[PDB]
């Protein structure tokens, strides 16, 4: 705010003081009443909203989805910001000459796999049955390119059909 | 420049103090030199609300202090026109009613209208008289004030408008009534005129010595008598 | 907002009224330092960033929405609560016509863009229903507009469904 | 903010008024321009952000992942903050002596199961096939401990293999 200087000997002292008090009163954010605040407001410390909090484009600036269109086996992406990843591989298959096959997701260097749910299949030779696999990854960093693949836990692979890996990114 | 439109330029940053500080009923006088270097306003196009005005806004729109500008200066182009107007401060509005200061013009009709205007020495002062151009209190210097005083006596109550009728001396003193200068003299005496009855006043004098002004003297207080 | 008393030339307690106005402004204003409590509905025109600990009440009510069909589980019909991004999962179980191939997905409503799709494939085991879940992500969902996500078929013939359930997550935009 | 008192007859009235006006002008949060605000700011009423809302560590502060490592059938956790749960049980199995088996997730006392997608399996005796189950749970409260198990809707259980229950927690 641009206030007019109050000096000894000035003319229009009362009005300039009045205008300055009025300027300050109308430009300042106050501890009461409904208001509208313009400008980029950066808060250093903690902020708490007891009432109803409302924001624009939440899903765009916090949730990011990256999946491989042409293969669905390996997803390669440049992280938009710091985040937590939720990798799901929608696989369908059979174990080599029937029987056991367990699939998961590889943990890239610099990432920590919090939890893992492996996808198991048995019997039904040369027929592909649902076997989805899921894992949660923490410490994904801005600009750093990451690659999540299909890892094998136990058993042999017979052959995949219609695979699709989806990556959810909960911004940190 | 405009077509079926109001065109304005904000003058708000050129008014020392907000118009809600002026007391209702007080007079203020506006004076300005104006020149039109180009005037391209066709047949169908009409000029309206052409002025420099301080006014109330939403709901009210009532003028506080204004001056109309020439509605058709086409036959007086490239000439300095001095325009003066005394305005009476209107009564206060609701506190919710705001103010603004604008140079406005309205171009209405089929074709676009435009002009180029030069504005020299704009002035607004308290009072009913457009006195000589002066800068603001915050920008004024010793040099900006009159240097010579002229006097003559015994004639009719009204004063001559011929410089030669007066006896001209270089002023050696400046007389300040309530902080503002009201004149001066070569002599060690000055007559304070046009005062109001039963009111207290303060006067202080300074010495002039060719654009070198002394610090102001110690103030002295007096009170005009009350009439019967 | 605050109620200041006008400062005029000739007023009676000029110094004292200026002091009270300065004190009023000093105690009612939000300042660039210290812990404070701010009342009233505060609408920010520009960008807002919180470097410290941001606390908001009811985040899942405010920003997430779950809609699913109870009585059928194949067609979810809902009126969008706010501008969102949809995450549709159809928990299907079935078999292909007289055994063999069957691939299922989710239909893209007009005005929506299907970002990614993971189809659900099944083979053999005639007149026995095996897990075959399908998932797809949808963008450009608008406030108060009604949408309908169904079961689409990519490749093969449908034999018969059993225990289907479509769930829709809505991440507010 | 410490303003210097304006009193009747004070020596540097003009100078002190200017000073106090300048102090107020530089220390106050205003309705215009880009600024940086320090201190814990608690808002009693509603708050709306029309512009871009930047949040430090959103992921950790609004999302929580809890899963059982050693068993994968029963997840037991203390709710960090009042929330909404999204329980997924990545099961693989077969019905007793072949045939039907339908699995779900139990609703703890004080919780409301919004929606439920049960996991069905048929035939393929003593061979474990994918049969994932999902359910959404509302009204989770700060500090109270919860336990989500495997419930059976219709049919007999033969035997599980590679189970893993994951619990997403959206703060509310």
């Amino acid at each position: 705010a641009e206030l007019t200087k109050i000096t000894r000997g000035m003319q229009n002292g009362a009005e300039t003081i009045n205008d300055n008090l009025n300027k300050l009163n109308t430009i300042t954010v106050q501890k009461t009443g409904d208001e509208t605040i313009a400008g980029k407001k950066t808060f250093s410390g903690d902020v708490s909203v007891d009432g109803d909090f409302t924001m624009k484009k939440f899903a765009d600036s916090y949730v990011a989805f990256f999946a491989n269109k042409g293969s669905g086996n390996t997803v390669t992406f440049t992280a938009p910001w710091d985040c937590t990843a939720e990798v799901e591989l929608f696989y369908h298959g059979w174990g080599y000459s029937g029987g056991e096959w367990e699939i998961g997701i590889t943990t890239p260097s610099g990432l920590t796999q919090i939890y893992e749910a492996t996808g198991y299949t048995n019997g039904h030779d040369n027929q592909a049955i649902s076997m989805p696999t899921k894992a949660i990854y923490s410490g994904l960093k801005k600009g750093l390119q990451y690659t999540f693949d299909i890892r094998d836990a136990n058993g042999r692979g017979g052959g995949p059909k219609h695979p699709m890996m989806i990556v959810k990114l909960y911004r940190n | 420049k405009g077509t079926n439109a109001w065109v304005n330029k904000d003058l708000g940053e050129g008014f020392s103090i907000q118009p809600i500080n002026y007391k209702p009923g007080d007079k203020y006088t506006m004076s300005v030199d104006v020149m039109f270097t180009s005037w391209n306003v066709p047949a169908g196009t009409t000029i309206s609300a052409f002025w420099m005005r301080q006014r109330y806004t939403e709901n009210s729109w009532k003028e506080i202090c204004t001056i109309d500008l020439p509605k058709d200066p086409s036959k007086m182009l490239n000439q300095w026109i001095r325009i003066t107007q005394t305005s009476t401060i209107p009564p206060y509005e609701d506190p919710s009613v705001g103010t603004q200061a604008i140079l406005n013009v309205g171009f209405f009709g089929q074709q676009e209208g435009s002009f180029t205007i030069r504005v020299r020495n704009p002035k607004q002062e308290l009072g009913s008289i457009a006195t000589p151009y002066m800068p603001s209190a915050s920008e004024v210097t010793t040099a900006d004030w009159p240097k010579f005083v002229g006097t003559y006596v015994d004639t009719n109550p009204v004063s001559s408008t011929v410089s030669s009728k007066y006896d001209w001396d270089e002023m050696k003193y400046r007389v300040y009534l309530d902080g503002t200068p009201v004149g001066g003299s070569k002599l060690l005496s000055f007559d304070l005129e046009n005062l109001k009855a039963g009111t207290s006043y303060n006067v202080q004098v300074s010495q002039i010595n060719g654009n070198v002004e002394s610090d102001k003297s110690e103030s002295v207080a007096f009170k005009t008598t009350l009439p019967k």
